[PDB]
RNA sequence: CCGACCCGUCUUGAAACACGGACCAAGGAGUCUAACACGUGCGCGAGUCGGGGGCUCGCACGAAAGCCGCCGUGGCGCAAUGAAGGUGAAGGCCGGCGCGCUCGCCGGCCGAGGUGGGAUCCCGAGGCCUCUCCAGUCCGCCGAGGGCGCACCACCGGCCCG
């Protein structure tokens, strides 16, 4: 009874920072979309 | 050639101190001995029975057995090169309760407290306690007084 | 096994000779003649081996066959090479790696041919 | 120089068998490699069995490896020890049992083999599951030895219940004087 | 194999590893069991308490024969016969119950440690104890006993 | 199907290549900052005493969080508490040194070997001499020298350390994790002092060399390593 | 040129005004048996061991090797405790009944109890994959927690003998 008691309660619901930055890319995983697209920018050169 | 006798060299350490013969205080029969807390040896002179040994004295052990008159304590022991926890029967004269055993536990129930509170309020807080830090950079305000300059003072022989 | 009978004759063996701090094998078909379980002659189930022509001229390149394992009469098959160097150079290579009989004895093989050939032929004056 | 005490520096332990039993090298061997190439530390533990010296490699009986496997969640796994395999004639009934062993006695085997049971070398083992995955490593009684009766605190001293060192046994060996409180002492 | 032992690899050392002050002399301390209450008395009473003295009735013309009385266990009871007895007992359709003769076995007394299947079986022996007795009949089985 | 593995590997490579240039740049980064941090606080110092001597007060300065004990005496002939106290500040062998974090509890365990040690209070340049020139790292119980960024990234990432200039910054200002970055050095093996010693059997207020000198200390270094 | 006293031994201390040694060759001192104890190797394993006897052209080796099985007598082990008469090692869960009285009669199952650790093993939310996705297919790795817990240790119960 105290198991269910206590589980029912508790189921009872209702800038820039440049080195910041850097340390984002600079994770395996956070940081992947951000230096494919900075290598991206590198490569290619469009106008406009 | 010194002598083996239960109490040699105890003409000092188990006598009373000054102005404090006569009747043992009440209060320290009215004390609460649980097992398992800490308690400090004395070994007053005025009770005979269920004195300690003189090497128990001063010594602080833990109480695992609560009796009539008398508790028993296991106290550590050291024996030339080797600490053995000896078990031995003290009357309750002769004990008191180890301050630093309770300033821990009420270190405890603040620093849970402590705890509690700074989970409802987010915000993190120190509970390890740390040993004294160099003292950080400070103005020494004059006060337009001049610092009092000294000199030794001159030999002069006065007794 | 291979590695069986290798733990029998390691270091108890007729073929076994432990002088001047340095071991070698005198089996017949042990490249190089050391006492190494990669070139023992007897404890695998395929090996090779080059020897000498009878006559003083040319190699001899034994191998084993798969089937008479227990038949040593008939379980070495040899093969006499009596060509010029490159050429003979190239049959045992061929032999070795284009079959996949046993590649690890490949340049073993290529050098002892090597070094027979050139004992064969007479000496400087 | 440099101040370090150097009487501890060389650690003892089996780095190796002492047999010379080829068979025994040879898995010794194999269980090298794996536990090399493996991330299991079930090799680890199998291969360092494997050196150790046969009163470090106790029998398991047949009862205790029935008792150890009829445990909740061991049902289809595979019981390993490294030493050997016991008959136990005081059970009656044998499961179905997957045993790997470094020795199975006859009966024992007959025993298992008739149950409907199987045994393994340590190379099928090692063909089977090759990171021991499924298996439950069990291990005999290491200190069910007479020895260890006699090991301990000394018997003419108080509280101890070791075993004394006596040719014979009866009551003229050792039972008169410190062992009754009718002849000076008993502690 | 004196080749493996400790003397061969003394030699060169004058002492021979028994050192140079207390040196190898005959007989320091006594010989045999010399001073057992004198001066090997700490080793006697710390390793065979219980040495000196006398405890007991002494009996002359002691035979060995007279008290033998061999035991068996309940647990090792049913190795005393072949499996076969077993599975036929066990599986028979009537409440037949094999007898096993342990005394034929060469076992004169059954002691009660372990227990037994639940099946019934007749024990012919010289001499039960209450509990193997107990547990005899618990499983329907019965005791006999023999002279 | 080669091709397409071949594509593989070249995409694979590429990945590694940039991940290692985004890492290069965040240490070249974070070196710049450290110089900014580095030269604020030595104006800051500065700065301060000049307002306070401008307002005719004294400034006291914080006394310094960081210290370098030197080894100074043998192994022979030490009493067993100097011996124990000088296995635990790592200083097993003469001209040893060790940068240890300053609090009562250090400052009493520094008192109790004042003869055998000389230690003091390093500045920058000490710093980055000792850790670049004898900088090696306990890596796997093994003293490897710090030949590449990697050896203190593998080791020490996971505290946010990553090159020499972090190292460096945990070192010289006594930072959260002072504690891992220290014990992941090596004792330094310092040579002996060039020029000589002037006494080390008495300390070094009358005349010797042992005890604290509090600045001194960098001359020693300078002629040390 | 620098360094450098004669070895062995007893000794806190030997180059000693301490003892033995003139030189050389050969010989020359921890052995064998018995009984223990512990460790290691091997075989079999609740068993194990023929060691005494016997059977095999009686004998070059061979005085060896092989075998016995109704030759396992017997030894050690598998059961302890008491001076002895003697006695002599299984409990847990669900039940209905006396009166489920700190227990007496049976059922049904289970088969040497429980606590804290415990290598190993098992489940495992969630992660790691590629030219990208909304779409699930097979297996690998990392993985918070959880589970069964070997041996062994500490403890609390239980059983046998006095
Ligand atoms: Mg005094
Ligand atoms: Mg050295
Ligand atoms: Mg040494
Ligand atoms: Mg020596
Ligand atoms: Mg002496
Ligand atoms: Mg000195
Ligand atoms: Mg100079
Ligand atoms: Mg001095
Ligand atoms: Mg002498
Ligand atoms: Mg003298
Ligand atoms: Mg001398
Ligand atoms: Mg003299
Ligand atoms: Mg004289
Ligand atoms: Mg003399
Ligand atoms: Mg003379
Ligand atoms: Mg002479
Ligand atoms: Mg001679
Ligand atoms: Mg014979
Ligand atoms: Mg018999
Ligand atoms: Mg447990
Ligand atoms: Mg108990």
């Amino acid at each position: 009874k105290a198991m269910s008691a206590r589980a029912e309660a508790i189921k009872a619901l209702v800038v820039s920072r440049k080195l910041d930055r850097l340390a984002y890319i600079a994770h395996p995983k956070l940081g992947k979309r951000a230096r494919a697209r900075i290598a991206k920018g590198l490569r290619l050169c469009r106008p406009k | 050639t010194n002598t083996k006798g239960k109490r040699r060299g105890t003409r000092y350490m188990f006598s009373r101190p000054f102005r404090k013969h006569g009747v043992v205080p009440l209060a320290t029969y009215m004390r609460i001995y649980k097992k398992g807390d800490i308690v400090d040896i004395k070994g007053m002179g005025t009770v005979q029975k269920g004195m300690p040994h003189k090497c128990y004295h001063g010594k602080t052990g833990r109480v695992y057995n609560v009796t009539q008159h008398a508790v028993g304590i296991v106290v550590n022991k050291q024996v030339k090169g080797k600490i053995l926890a000896k078990r031995i029967n003290v009357r309750i004269e002769h004990i008191k309760h180890s301050k630093s055993r309770d300033s821990f536990l009420k270190r405890v129930k603040e620093n849970d407290q402590k705890k509690k509170e700074a989970k409802e309020k987010g915000t993190w807080v120190q509970l390890k306690r740390q040993p004294a830090p160099p003292r950080e950079a400070h103005f020494v305000r004059t006060n337009g007084k001049e610092p009092e300059l000294l000199e030794p003072i001159p030999y002069e022989f006065m007794a | 096994s291979a590695h069986l009978q290798w733990m029998v004759v390691r270091n108890c063996s007729s073929f076994l000779i432990k002088r001047n701090k340095q071991t070698y094998s005198t089996e017949p078909n042990n490249l190089k003649a050391r006492n190494s379980f990669r070139y023992n002659g007897l404890i695998h189930r395929k090996t090779v081996g080059v020897e000498p022509a009878a006559d003083g001229k040319g190699v001899v390149v034994v191998i084993k066959r798969r089937s008479g394992q227990r038949k040593p009469a008939t379980s070495y098959v040899r093969t006499t090479i009596n060509k010029n160097a490159r050429a003979t150079l190239s049959s045992i290579r061929h032999m070795i790696r284009k079959n996949k009989y046993r590649p690890d004895l490949r340049m073993a093989a290529i050098r002892r041919a090597s070094a027979i050939l050139r004992s064969q032929k007479p000496v400087m004056v | 120089g440099v101040d370090i005490r150097h009487n501890k520096d060389r650690k003892v332990r089996r780095k190796e068998p002492k047999s010379q039993d080829i068979y025994l090298r040879l898995l010794v061997k194999l269980y090298r490699f794996l536990a090399r190439r493996t991330n299991s530390t079930f090799n680890q533990v199998v291969l360092k069995r494997l050196f150790m010296s046969r009163t470090n490699r106790p029998p398991l009986s047949l009862s205790r490896m029935i008792r150890k496997m009829k445990l909740p969640g061991r049902e289809n796994k595979t019981a390993v020890v490294v030493g050997t395999i016991t008959d136990d004639v005081r059970v009656q009934e044998v499961p179905k049992l997957k045993v790997c062993a470094l020795r199975v006695t006859s009966r024992a085997r007959s025993r298992i083999l008739r149950a409907g049971g199987k045994i393994l070398t340590f190379d099928q083992l090692a063909l089977d599951s090759p990171k021991g995955c499924g298996t439950v490593l069990l291990s005999g009684p290491r200190k069910g030895r007479e020895v260890y009766r006699h090991f301990g605190k000394a018997p003419g001293t108080p509280h101890s219940h070791t075993k004394p060192y006596v040719r014979s046994k009866g009551r003229k060996f050792e039972r008169a004087r410190g062992r009754r409180a009718s002849r000076g002492y008993k502690n | 194999p004196s080749r493996l032992r400790k003397t061969r690899k003394l030699r060169g050392h004058v002492s021979h590893g028994h050192g140079r002050i207390g040196k190898h002399r005959k007989h320091p301390g006594g010989r045999g069991n010399a001073g057992g209450l004198h001066h090997h008395r700490i080793n006697f009473d710390k390793y065979h308490p219980g040495y000196f003295g006398k405890v007991g009735m002494k009996h002359y013309h002691l035979k060995r024969n007279q008290s033998f009385c061999p035991t068996v266990n309940l647990d090792k009871l049913w190795t005393l016969v072949s499996e076969q007895t077993r599975v036929n007992a066990a599986k028979n359709k009537t409440g037949a119950a094999p007898i096993i003769d342990v005394v034929r076995s060469g076992y004169y007394k059954v002691l009660g440690k372990g227990k037994l299947p639940k099946q019934p079986v007749i024990v012919k022996a010289k001499f039960f104890s209450r509990r193997a007795e107990e547990k005899i009949k618990s499983v329907g089985g019965a005791c006999v006993l023999v002279a | 199907n080669f091709a397409e593995l071949k594509i593989k590997r070249l995409r694979k490579k590429f990945a590694q290549k940039m991940l290692r240039k985004a890492r290069r740049k965040l240490i070249y980064e974070k070196a710049k900052h450290y110089h900014k941090e580095y030269r604020q606080m030595y104006r800051t110092e500065i700065r301060m005493a000049r307002m306070a001597r401008k307002a005719g007060n004294f400034y006291v300065p914080a006394e310094p969080k960081l210290a370098f004990v030197i080894r100074i005496r043998g192994i022979n002939g030490v009493s067993p508490k100097v011996r124990k106290v000088l296995q635990l500040l790592r200083l097993r062998q003469i001209f040893n040194g060790t940068f240890v974090k300053l609090n009562k509890a250090s400052i009493n365990m520094l008192r109790i070997v004042e003869p055998y040690i000389a230690w003091g209070y390093p500045n920058l340049k000490s710093v980055n001499e000792l850790i670049y020139k004898r900088g090696y790292g306990k890596i796997n119980k093994k003293r490897i020298a710090l030949t590449d960024n990697a050896l203190i990234a593998r080791s020490l990432g996971k505290y946010g350390i990553i090159c020499m200039e972090d190292l460096i910054h945990e070192i010289y200002t006594v930072g959260k994790r002072f504690k891992e970055a220290n014990n992941f050095l090596w004792p330094f093996k310092l040579s002996s002092p060039r020029g000589g010693m002037k006494k080390k059997t008495t300390h070094f207020v009358e005349g010797g060399d042992a005890g604290n000198r509090e600045d001194q200390i960098n001359r020693l270094i300078r002629r040390m390593n």
